[PDB]
RNA sequence: GUGAAGAGGGAAACAACCCAGACCGCCAGCUAAGGUCCCAAAGUCAUGGUUAAGUGGGAAACGAUGUGGGAAGGCCCAGAC
RNA sequence: CGAUGUCGGCUCAUCACAUCCUGGGGCUGAAGUAGGUCCCAAGGGUAUGGCUGUUCGCCAUUUAAAGUGGUACGCGAGCUG
RNA sequence: UGCUGAAAGCAUCUAAGCACGAAACUUGCCCCGAGAUGAGUUCUCCCUGACCCUUUAAGGGUCCUGAAGGAACGUUGAAGA
């Protein structure tokens, strides 16, 4: 995955989680779009 | 919310217990019991099963939410109980039940064996399937996910343990 | 399990039948008597003490002659205690020989080492030796610098530097037992254990795997 | 006339039970803290020591509010150089709960050789019984 | 303006910052800055909110269905999301 | 400035992690082997020589790897010069 | 990396609950270790006399006793400045 500072929805399946206090974005369709850290 | 607002109807012959928290439901399939939220009072009234937030504690309705969709599932763990199905893709990936112990052979230098818990109970009516059965949810959905979890599905071609609904999305090698 | 008592006879060799020459050390273990039962309802923890060899009869005090007494038992030459391992029990009096060992296949051997007395770093902690010649000026053997600067300005503990090398409790672990002899009274293990000629020695079983 | 100093041979100091379970950490010791000095006594002085003993037990079942069970660390430092170890709340309940309530006292109790005087009148159990029947601890709500 | 040439109380410790200008004495009172759970004097005070991050008790562009408040607006039980 | 010896070598370290190796993991334009990149991780380990006063560097041949820094560009009441 | 699961009638590894997960962390292994003044435990051994004085105290003194054990001395040691 991307550890960056802005995390944004990047496909319209990807998904903003906040787990343990950390955004995280999930996505269904492509696991490139997973990201940690916004 | 609109999960908890909505009544938890209780079948003929399922037994109901509520200690304080604490929920025992006994049908036709198993005893199955949790010990709810805090913030969840829960309220028999003879004829089905309803659900709301205790006073004074904040996120009361979200926590009633769970512990509706938590004893529905009970409801049907001791009903119709619940069912999950693996099948394994590969060459020589063979499955077989000892007792309560899953023999699995997935192409390790090792033979693979695990132990389902105590209220799990597995059938292969192939080599490469696993039909798991059993009452509660999460512990079904825990074992499922262990055997998918030695081996997960690879992409290229779907070697592994999938579960029998999902799919598994395949590419190509990098050219040629 | 337990272990017993021993004492470092010296080194041999044995020729086995196709011809490996086994470097052993000889421990003849006598008998270890136990002198005291300890249990958890008087002490907190189940161990025995057991004593072995003989000591003079005018060279043992009133009170350790006292405990033996109680025991039942001739006085030895040191008491030593050994923990006990939870389904083992063992009576005051009972007599333990080498025979304890003839099913252990490896052991552990625990002695005090021999006695180097004050020695410097280059012995104690192989640190390596400065220029012998090329104008080097009274260090040759010394330990070079012993820390930094103004920070810290301290030395750190535990930063080596020259004393006492030698006699105190080593423990080599894992030595083949090569032979036991209940006729003789024997434990031949295969290596050095520590200790010169004569030191009592401690032998266990293997707690490694 | 002179104020009053009390004289440490002639202070009369009490013995006192404390269950400490489910208290607040900080709360229950700042009160134990304050009952050791002998600041709730008006012949309190502050170069002797008029405070009471107490028994503190039921240690392990302190309590403590947020994530502090898990993320309040306890450090300390061995005199060896990389010598830095932690230890966590729950970690501490479980080795030995008697250094948590030990440690918070002590941070609460004046430091100098009198304060040592004080905390050795701070008696801890993590259980529910204590030796001390012979001294008739009076049971202090607090 | 202060220090220099100015002590005292506060800011942990801290010439120059805040309060305040020491003739001497007193085991007397009231206050300033600053504070009142324990070290450490004095509210573990009263009422109404907010945050759960130990934020409080370092640090930005930028990111985010964290969460409290306010004014509007689109669709909506000819059934919306 | 009524003296705080300053490069480099040796001896002896020690901490940081912005990790060179070993260990865990996500994405891959990841078939496998070998990689690339990013997250976690400081337990232990982390060359010998030619040339040069050299640190550095180039070269030769190794190695799992030959880390990057702080420590008076650590270390002259420890050595060299 | 998940399982169950709402807030958000879906989805969702997290908010309640639950399972994995690394040479780091706590143990396991080796050594020191009760000055651990918080000075611990266990076993054993030894000592079972009279009489005065006073500002009557865990007070001082005289006679008789001298134990268990230690220390000294000597012969010394694969222990040792």
């Amino acid at each position: 995955m991307k550890v960056r500072a802005s995390v944004k929805k990047l496909c319209r399946n990807c998904k903003i989680v906040k787990r343990d206090g950390v955004i995280r974005v999930i996505c269904s369709a492509e696991p490139k779009h997973k990201q940690r850290q916004g | 919310s609109r999960v908890a607002k909505a009544p938890v109807v209780v079948p003929a012959g399922v037994d109901v217990k509520i200690n304080g928290q604490v929920i025992t439901i006994k049908g036709k399939n198993g005893e199955l019991t949790r010990t709810l939220n805090d913030a969840v009072e829960v309220k028999h009234a003879d004829n089905t099963l309803t659900f709301g937030p205790r006073d004074g504690y904040a996120d009361g309705w979200a926590q009633a939410g769970t512990a509706r969709a938590l004893l529905n599932s009970m409801v049907i763990g001791v009903t119709e109980g619940f069912t999950k199905k693996l099948q394994l893709v590969g060459v020589g990936y063979r499955a077989a039940v000892k007792g309560n112990v899953i023999n699995l052979s997935l192409g390790f230098s090792h033979p693979v064996d695990h132990q389902l818990p105590a209220g799990i109970t597995a059938e292969c009516p192939t080599q490469t399937e696993i039909v798991l059965k059993g009452a509660d949810k999460q512990v079904i959905g825990q074992v499922a996910a262990d055997l998918r979890a030695y081996r997960r599905p690879e992409p290229y071609k779907g070697k592994g343990v999938r579960y029998a609904d999902e799919v598994v999305r395949t590419k190509e090698a990098k050219k040629k | 399990m337990i272990g017993l008592v021993g004492k470092k006879v010296g080194m041999t060799r044995i020729f086995t039948e196709d011809g490996v020459s086994i470097p052993v050390t000889v421990i003849e273990v006598e008998a270890n008597r136990v002198t005291q039962v300890k249990d958890l309802a008087n002490d907190g923890y189940r161990a025995i003490q057991v004593t072995t060899g003989a000591k003079k009869a005018n060279r043992v005090t009133k009170p350790e002659a006292g405990h033996f007494a109680k025991a039942g038992v001739e006085a030895g030459r040191g008491l030593w205690e050994f923990r006990l391992a939870e389904g083992e029990e063992f009576t005051v009096g009972q007599s333990i020989s080498v025979e304890l060992f003839a099913d252990v296949k490896k052991v552990d051997v625990t002695g005090t080492s021999k006695g180097k007395g004050f020695a410097g770093t280059v012995k104690r902690w192989n640190f390596r030796t400065q220029d012998a010649t090329h104008g080097n000026s009274l260090s040759h053997r010394v330990p070079g610098s012993i820390g930094q600067n103004q920070t810290p300005g301290k030395v750190f503990k535990g930063k080596k530097m020259a004393g006492q090398m030698g006699n105190e409790r080593v423990t080599v672990q894992s030595l083949d037992v090569v032979r036991v002899d209940a006729e003789r009274n024997l434990l031949l293990v295969k290596g050095a254990v520590p200790g010169a000629t004569g030191s009592d020695l401690i032998v266990k079983p293997a707690v490694k795997a | 006339m002179k104020t009053f100093t009390a004289k440490p041979e002639t202070v009369k100091r009490d013995w006192y039970v404390v269950d400490a379970t489910g208290k607040t950490l900080g709360r229950l010791a700042t009160e134990l803290a304050r009952r050791l000095r002998g600041k709730h006594k008006a012949e309190y002085t502050p170069h002797v020591d008029t405070g009471d003993y107490i028994i503190v037990l039921n240690a392990d079942k302190v309590a403590v509010t947020g994530n502090k069970r898990t993320d309040k660390v306890y450090y300390h430092h061995t005199g060896h150089i990389g010598g830095i170890k932690q230890a966590t709340f729950e970690e501490m309940i479980a080795r030995r709960p008697e250094r948590v309530i030990e440690i918070a006292v002590k941070g609460m109790l004046p430091k100098g050789p009198l304060g040592r005087a004080m905390f050795r009148k701070l008696k801890v159990y993590a259980g529910n019984e204590h030796n001390h029947a012979a001294q008739q601890p009076q049971v202090l709500d607090i």
